[PDB]
């Protein structure tokens, strides 16, 4: 019942600002303290901030002492953290937390990307099924930037068999990955699959039907 | 300061023991240790707070203890759902936390599994933008490591090559993806390509041909 | 001085032999009760021990802190680990001229102020989690919430009204200082001068420096307490050497009639 | 937190040699609770010796006056022997007649 969701989270130049926020709900928001942890990367957890129950007392971590500014709105059941002069090392996974003595409760997260590089959409391609058993199909989401890209199938309503690999990081800078959802055979012609791509950062949006090929 | 072992390793039903260092509190000051579970690509779960105190729902087999510079997690009855990334946590309070270093459990004795490839063929919009990639997927396999190989016929290509390391899943196996980048010439030049994902000592190829 | 104010003290490790929980009760700038947990009973202080008491009333205060003894024990559960821990709370209330009172409900945890309580809601409320913990373990007890908020808005102003009307010469005792001016080689070709104010009741009392009748500073200065609740206090300058008795110190205070030149020893 | 303990060190009245008086060792401003004090004539503990209760001030330091029944002498040496957790050393305040 307790729900804690992440906001803001994009790609940034160094140098720049960015006003991450999380949306709390299930509980009352004033009686309790708020704090953000970030982890990098493949990266260990890192505490960078606390703010009071009333946002009355802030504390900051050394890593980000006169750069971050955590505050909060009770009247709208908010935490925010203002960021500003990013630099490469802030990258990470954001996580909004609920502070308390003998529980925790966290969001899902947020990512932060701090980039001279440019933002890049993905282009989309069909993976056709080369069966006619199970059947494998998928789409190819080619050459983005930055992390994460959201795949989702018939949107959202084919969950069963999927799986979206992680992505490659290629020598170009840019990611690929790949979404593969394993279908009875029969259903080919039948049953429609459309991959659903998302890439927030660059607002690339794209559905790509994915045909069965018969050359006989 | 809170430091941990970079790794710790047990047998099923034994028990381990993760080390927290830099535990320590000054004269009229006070701290709380607190460890946290963190499965692949999850948020933290908290599992002993209060330096030995379980929260509603842990199982029984997590328990903790402090004394002086170090505090200890130990895992009893080692079960393989027990593989994650284990960080100590110090609360000194007024709002200030520090996070340990992380330890990463593994649980020995698990089965081999034989990773599942799958190849798809450059497709044809693809080509159409004169560009190809071939794409093999490696599901489900334990331990998590693999050597790929590129094959035009039976040549090895190694050029064009993008090879992720192995993600590690819930199931407590591993995937991973790996991407040849090619001119459409190339892939219509030869009469197959393969991808050989070699495991545990044991290959497994997938083969497409151009139509 | 129209106030009452208990100190109340927790600590989770006592050294042997001393009360894990003890209170000192204030009216004004003057104690009037103590209580420990080692003989477990409240008792007056000073001149409170020759105040015309009802029956009962400090079997009353002896329940009542009894009540925020095992109180401040359980905080130290809520916390848990092993701290040391130090508990402090600051309660009571004051009478404005309006015969009406306004509490206090103030908590700190190993020397920082973390707590208080709220009248409106009758919660115990801070900004960190240990405030929350704390709160949220005395919550739990049946009527805790509810003896708290009696104490400070009925219990405290009733006490308080009592003394006043059956220990006001306590109050409104006057002792007015007894003072010396002396001084002492300090450096070459210089002095300190020292005015001392002794055994004087209320606190309040300004001194300064005089020369040849015009002013020449306030000094710097410190005030302390005497076994039987009155004061002492002390100024201090540096004046140049042979000319000491051209100083004098000036003294005011509500203990005499008007404000009291002192000047140089013999 | 840790707070380090102010002392001062005064007689009840002012001082008049072979006359009776009460010497004071008010500690103040100190934080945890824990603290030691000793009275001392010429470098000796003085044995009766007595103290208020262990208050705290509006900033939560504690406060405490020791005070001991003496004799004041032109050639007797009194001071305050204090320690606490914030003291390298035992700190020793000399009385100072002339406060
Ligand atoms: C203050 O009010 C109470 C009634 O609430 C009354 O009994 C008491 O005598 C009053 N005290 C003074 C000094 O007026």
């Amino acid at each position: 019942e307790v729900q804690l969701l992440e906001s803001g989270g994009g790609l940034v130049q160094p140098g720049g600002s960015l006003r991450l926020s999380c949306a709390a709900s299930g509980f009352t928001f004033s009686t309790y303290a708020m704090g953000w942890v970030r982890q990098a990367p493949g990266k260990g957890l890192e505490w960078v901030s606390s703010i009071g129950a009333s946002g009355s007392q802030t504390r900051y971590a050394d890593s980000v002492k006169g750069r971050f500014t955590i505050s909060r709105d009770n009247s709208k059941n908010t935490l925010y953290l203002q960021m500003n002069s990013l630099r490469a090392e802030d990258t990470a996974v954001y996580y909004c937390a609920r502070l308390a003595i003998g529980d925790s409760y966290w969001g899902q997260g947020t990512m932060v990307t701090v980039s001279s590089a440019s933002t890049k959409g993905p282009s989309v391609f069909p993976l056709a099924p080369s069966s006619k058993g199970t059947a494998a199909l998928g789409c190819l989401v080619k050459d983005y930037f930055p992390e994460p890209v959201t795949v989702s199938w018939n949107s959202g309503a084919l969950t069963s068999g999927v799986h979206t690999f992680p992505a490659v990081l290629q020598s170009s800078g840019l990611y690929s990955l790949s979404s593969v959802v394993t279908v009875p055979s029969s259903s080919l012609g039948t049953q429609t699959y459309i991959c659903n791509v998302n890439h927030k950062p660059s607002n690339t949006k794209v559905d790509k039907k994915v045909e069965p090929k018969s050359c006989d | 300061a809170l430091t941990q072992p970079a790794s710790v390793s047990g047998s099923p039903g034994q028990s381990i023991t993760i080390s927290c260092t830099g535990t320590g509190s000054d004269v009229g000051s006070y701290n709380l240790v607190s460890w946290y579970q963190q499965h692949p690509g999850k948020a933290p779960k908290l599992m002993i707070y209060g330096d030995s105190e379980r929260p509603s729902g842990v199982s029984n087999r997590f328990s903790g203890s402090k004394s002086g510079n170090t505090a200890s997690l130990t895992i009893s009855g080692l079960q393989a759902e027990d593989e994650a990334d284990y960080y100590c946590s110090s609360y000194a309070g007024s709002g200030i936390y520090v996070f340990g270093t992380g330890t990463k459990v593994t649980v020995l004795g698990q089965p081999k599994a034989a990773p599942s490839v799958t190849l798809f063929p450059p497709s044809s919009e693809e080509l159409q933008a004169n560009k190809a990639t071939l794409v093999c997927l490696i599901s489900d396999f334990y331990p998590g490591a693999v050597t790929v190989a590129w094959k035009a016929d039976s040549s090895p290509v190694k050029a064009g090559v993008e090879t992720t390391t192995p993600s590690k899943q819930s199931n407590n196996k591993y995937a991973a993806s790996s991407y040849l980048s090619l001119t459409p010439e190339q892939w219509k030049s030869h009469k197959s390509y393969s991808c050989q994902v070699t495991h545990e000592g044991s290959t497994v190829e997938k083969t497409v041909a151009p139509t | 001085h129209l106030s009452l104010l208990y100190h109340l003290t927790a600590v989770s490790s006592p050294a042997p032999g001393t009360p894990a929980f003890w209170v000192s009760g204030w009216l004004g700038p003057q104690q009037y009760l103590s209580y420990n947990s080692l003989r477990g009973e409240a008792e007056p202080c000073g001149a409170w021990v020759w105040e015309n008491q009802v029956s009962w009333y400090w079997e009353k205060e002896t329940t009542d802190l009894r009540i925020k003894e095992k109180l401040f024990l359980e905080a130290f559960k809520a916390l848990g680990g092993k701290g040391p821990y130090t508990l402090q709370g600051l309660l009571g209330c004051e009478l404005g001229p309006d015969n009406t009172s306004v509490p206090t409900a103030k908590f700190a945890l190993n020397g920082e102020e973390f707590m208080n309580f709220d009248l409106k809601q009758g919660t115990w409320g801070g900004d960190w989690p240990e405030a929350l913990a704390i709160s949220q373990r005395w919550q739990q007890q049946d009527k805790a919430a509810n003896k708290e908020l009696t104490f400070l808005l009925f219990s405290c102003p009733h006490r308080l009204r009592e003394h006043l009307e059956r220990g006001r010469g306590n109050l409104e005792w006057k002792e007015p200082p007894s003072m010396r001016l002396k001084a002492r080689p300090s450096s070459p070709g210089f002095s300190v001068l020292t005015c001392s104010a002794f055994s004087f009741y209320p606190p309040e009392l300004q001194l300064r420096f005089l020369r040849n009748g015009l002013a020449a500073g306030t000094g710097q200065g410190d005030f302390g307490p005497n076994s039987d609740g009155s004061f002492h206090a002390s100024s201090s300058l540096t004046v140049k050497s042979g000319d000491e008795h051209h100083y004098c110190c000036i003294v005011q205070h509500a203990g005499l009639a008007q404000p009291l030149r002192v000047e140089l020893e013999s | 937190i840790q707070r380090t303990p102010k002392i001062q060190v005064y007689s009840r009245h002012p001082a008049e040699n072979g006359k009776s008086n009460f010497l004071n060792c008010y500690v103040s401003g100190f934080h945890p609770s824990d603290i030691e004090v000793d009275l001392l004539k010429n470098g000796e503990r003085i044995e009766k010796v007595e103290h208020s209760d262990l208050s705290f001030s509006k900033d939560w330091s504690f406060y405490l006056l020791y005070y001991t029944e003496f004799t004041p002498t032109e050639k007797d040496e009194y001071a305050c022997r204090v320690n606490h957790v914030t003291l390298s050393q035992p700190k020793i305040v000399k009385w100072d007649r002339d406060m």
